[PDB]
RNA sequence: CAGGCCUUGACAUGCUAGGGAACCCGGGUGAAAGCCUGGGGUGCCCCGCGAGGGGAGCCCUAGCACAGGUGCUGCAUGGCCGUCGUCAGCUCGUGCCGUGAGGUGUUGGGUUAAGUCCCGCAACGAGCGCAACCCCCGCCGUUAGUUGCCAGCGGUUCGGCCGGGCACUCUAACGGGACUGCCCGCGAAAGCGGGAGGAAGGAGGGGACGACGUCUGGUCAGCAUGGCCCUUACGGCCUGGGCGACACACGUGCUACAAUGCCCACUACAAAGCGAUGCCACCCGGCAACGGGGAGCUAAUCGCAAAAAGGUGGGCCCAGUUCGGAUUGGGGUCUGCAACCCGACCCCAUGAAGCCGGAAUCGCUAGUAAUCGCGGAUCAGCCAUGCCGCGGUGAAUACG
């Protein structure tokens, strides 16, 4: 859910990028 | 070749001051590209009417920054006299390049 | 969190290092609850400020990578 | 030769072109049924041709830009009509009767201050 | 203590961190702008007079 | 409390910016502050003239500083030795080559910003307020006009109970844009408090 | 708030006095503030070979007059904002009735969103409101073309990239359009219901606009301001603490309790804004946050940038689970002098309550509700799930 940092959504919602949502 | 910018605020003036720089840019030789109206950048900002606590019914304004472009094809020594010395911008601003 | 420095204020070590001279007494006050604990600074009980007074806090290896602040309670009724 | 109609519908501008022939349909550089794969509303944009009856006749070449895929399908459904309405002074009998002409003025409205969503008003305590 | 502040704010010698804003007209620290240099209160005020160039009662 | 500011309202059309020029985000807060401290000084040492506006224009280093007034007698000076010292002042802070135009008032009884000040004065001078209004109003019609409305705040007459004085004649379509209504506000610093005055001069229609 | 310090003061104005007078570089003690102290010597007005002597700004000391106070009073006030409510209302001039307070007008008949209009009438008119005058989305058009397009023929290293073109699209500036002028039905009128043409009717749909007054409404802490009160402190600086406390109650919120679902790889369609020690392409380092290099941009011509939901196929299998991410441990990064109180991200490990919520109660009539992603202000950083905006997908129902 929009509340799990270790998730695509979570990361997205948080407005961040990372290992679960890298910059391409 | 020479490019010219036209910012300012009241699009009522800027339009004229610009348009002038064509009816007078053709008489000085080379042809020109009609006053081209590029997009407008806007400055909107909201404020809470009351001077205290009333997050509702507040009020926001705008600050329309009109821009306008136009350009002469060939740089005549003729035109130069006009442009360079015909500085008549009430509240206008102009940038020139190549 | 500091990985290139240690932000540990100088008027500390300064007063700790000069004290390092053969190692004498210890009673030493400060308001740097914001600095870090330096290794070997054990035995040097440093009364820390909290806004009210200076807590006569001992200091030992167990506690090091910490701030003298963690050791000072800011509020009351813990 | 070229048969164009201005496709526009809710922040969606579609460019419609009609070339007699097969029936192939293109949009922004792709096969119609491919650029809209999944959308069961795709086959809806071509519905105008299906009542003029004249489908196996115009290799339509479109290019819609701006908006949402579905919105685009709307822009298109208007171009395919506005385009062919031109090259058929009699095909007016459908763009007016079979309601195929309206920009749908229907569009998102400004979010008023003090209304989470331009209308949805915040909660309420009272107590 | 709002006088000594406006001045204290002007001075800057200490750590750029503490360099903070404050309304130009009224000694107000809250809701200022990186543009105008006015506070919501002030801004809207001038705004209504016209002393704010190109600024217009927004409409869309 | 509501009612918009007939100025900022009309702003767009009818009434134009009391300060008109341009500048980018880099420097704009500056040319405003300036434009402000300018008017700031002018409203001070020049009041004895009763100025009802201070347009200001620019371009680059140049400054309009145009001052409208009703009694220029004190603007220029004796033969011309007053304004001369003012250009100095305006420059004494403005590191620019500021000019300084000036005009008059074809009738102060049609210059709200004045009707106000005039009234604002009377009160401050213990005059009777009802009259000072019922009167200051007529004075605006007698001198040709279509709209005049004056308003005074509370404390009228040192009354511990702050009231409010209303008074107007003719028509005043405050909501109508094709109105061209001059709006003016003046203070009053009576030993027993403070007063406020609203001036509404509905002039030419359309 | 505790503690360490300063007094014509952190700032305005004026005056008196020997010195020195502009300014720049330090040192000592200290937590900082502060206090104490050691070093070059000056364009100016001018008698004058010169030394030197008088001296106008500005500054330092001393003293005098004064500053300053978010201290009290929003029932002493200005200003501005909130509310009844954009509700259809409130009044005025004169005439007339009435002992008078006050009526009439503005009661009545039809109509309307409307004190909108009409017709009536001891009333005849009028003003502030209503409407209209203003901006936006709409239809179409003219001017203008470095956005745009095999649109047309074109060369093209195979991208509107190059030549080249205003036709599209678009950008932005000026216009036409819609006015109950047509037809039928009802009527004394105003005007109601029906219908065609039209992009749009009978105010076309949203903005801006909120009467006399009301709540002794709100705010003296934005500002202004009368009165009151403080002056080596009710003023001023500083370091540290606090506003972030927590057995608890409420308000508004966010994430959820799952297969109309969640996860993972791939692949699309936006709008609106924003950017100079600023947004970062593109590289190399790292699992990553981010870091070393470094192109372009004064920004319809580079960047923020990726829209997300969607579409494809792949994995879970009804389990407190691959549902849900609280809690905490360990390892890090960035802004900043400085993250103990007290920042935001990252990664590993922890995986809490929750399987749809009592009594109650809220929002919403259509591009609305619901749902998904995006921009901006403030701003070093950020506790923003807030607010103010943008667009994508896109309903249910209205007997009464
Ligand atoms: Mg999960
Ligand atoms: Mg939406
Ligand atoms: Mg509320
Ligand atoms: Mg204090
Ligand atoms: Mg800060
Ligand atoms: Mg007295
Ligand atoms: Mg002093
Ligand atoms: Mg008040
Ligand atoms: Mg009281
Ligand atoms: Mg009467
Ligand atoms: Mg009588
Ligand atoms: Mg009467
Ligand atoms: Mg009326
Ligand atoms: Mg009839
Ligand atoms: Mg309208
Ligand atoms: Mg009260
Ligand atoms: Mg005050
Ligand atoms: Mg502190
Ligand atoms: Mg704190
Ligand atoms: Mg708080
Ligand atoms: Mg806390
Ligand atoms: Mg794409
Ligand atoms: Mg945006
Ligand atoms: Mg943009
Ligand atoms: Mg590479
Ligand atoms: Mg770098
Ligand atoms: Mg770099
Ligand atoms: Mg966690
Ligand atoms: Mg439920
Ligand atoms: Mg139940
Ligand atoms: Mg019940
Ligand atoms: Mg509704
Ligand atoms: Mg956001
Ligand atoms: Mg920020
Ligand atoms: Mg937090
Ligand atoms: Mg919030
Ligand atoms: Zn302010």
């Amino acid at each position: 859910g929009k509340g799990d940092r270790r998730t695509r959504r979570g990361k997205i919602w948080r407005g961040t990028y990372g290992k679960y949502r890298p910059r391409k | 070749k020479i490019r010219i910018k036209l910012r300012g605020f009241d699009h009522k003036t800027l339009d004229a001051s610009a348009q002038k720089i064509v009816e007078a840019a053709r008489r000085s030789g080379a042809q020109v590209s009609g006053p081209i109206p590029l997009p407008t950048r806007v400055r909107r900002f909201t404020v809470i009417r009351g001077p205290f606590k009333h997050k509702d019914s507040r009020e926001h304004f705008e600050l329309r920054t009109h821009n306008r472009l136009v350009d002469i094809i060939n740089p005549n020594r003729k035109t130069i006299e006009q442009l360079m010395t015909l500085d008549l911008p009430t509240g206008v601003e102009i940038e020139i390049k190549t | 969190s500091l990985k290139k420095g240690v932000f540990v204020d100088d008027h500390l070590l300064e007063k700790v290092l000069e004290l390092n001279a053969k190692g004498e007494k210890r009673l030493i006050k400060t308001w740097s609850r914001r600095s870090t604990i330096v290794p070997e600074m054990v035995g040097h009980t440093i009364a820390v400020y909290n806004g009210k007074q200076h807590v006569p806090v001992y200091i030992t290896e167990n506690m090091v990578g910490h701030k003298l602040g963690e050791f000072a309670p800011t509020r009351t009724y813990r | 030769e070229q048969y164009y109609g201005t496709g526009r519908r809710k922040e969606a501008v579609a460019r419609v072109f009609l070339r007699p022939g097969n029936g192939k349909v293109t949009v922004n550089g792709q096969d119609f049924n491919e650029y809209f794969q999944g959308l069961v509303r795709a086959v809806a944009a071509l519905e105008p041709l299906r009542a003029v009856d004249a489908l196996g006749r115009f290799d339509a070449y479109i290019t819609v830009r701006g908006g949402g895929k579905s919105g685009q399908i709307d822009a298109i459904k208007l171009g395919i009509a506005r385009a062919l309405v031109q090259y058929n002074p009699d095909y007016r009998a459908k763009l007016k009767p079979l309601g195929f002409l309206t920009r749908d003025a229907r569009v998102v409205e400004r979010k008023k201050y003090g209304k989470h969503k331009a209308r949805r008003a915040p909660q309420y305590s009272k107590r | 203590a709002r006088k000594a502040l406006i001045e204290k704010a002007k001075r800057t010698p200490k750590f750029k961190v503490r360099a903070y804003t404050r309304c130009v007209r009224c000694g107000r620290a809250r809701s200022v702008y990186r543009f105008f240099g006015l506070c919501r209160i002030c801004l809207r005020e001038l705004a209504h007079k016209g002393q704010l160039p190109g600024v217009r009662k927004a409409s869309w | 409390g509501n009612k918009i500011h007939p100025i900022g309202f009309r702003l767009g059309i009818t009434r134009d910016w009391e300060s008109r020029w341009y500048a980018g985000k880099k420097q704009y807060r500056h040319l405003l502050l300036e434009d402000q401290r300018i008017r700031g000084l002018l409203e001070k040492e020049l009041y004895s003239a009763g100025l009802a506006r201070v347009d200001i224009e620019r371009a680059a280093d140049n400054v309009a500083v145009t001052v409208h007034v009703a009694k220029p007698g004190v603007v220029i000076g004796r033969g011309g030795e007053r304004i001369r010292v003012l250009r100095e002042e305006l420059a004494k802070l403005t590191g620019k080559n500021v000019a300084l135009n000036v005009q008059e008032v074809q009738n102060p009884n049609l210059s709200a910003p004045l009707v106000a000040q005039r009234v604002a004065e009377q009160i401050e001078r213990r005059f009777a307020v009802r009259r000072a209004i019922k009167q200051a109003v007529q004075r605006v019609m007698e001198s040709g006009a279509k709209g005049a409305k004056v308003i005074v705040s509370g404390r009228i007459g040192g009354a511990e109970q702050a009231r409010t004085e209303w008074a107007a004649q003719g028509r005043v379509p405050l909501h109508t844009l094709r109105a061209n209504i001059d709006y003016g506000f003046a203070l009053a610093r009576t030993t027993y408090g403070v007063l406020g005055v609203k001036a509404y001069i509905f002039l030419g229609e359309v």
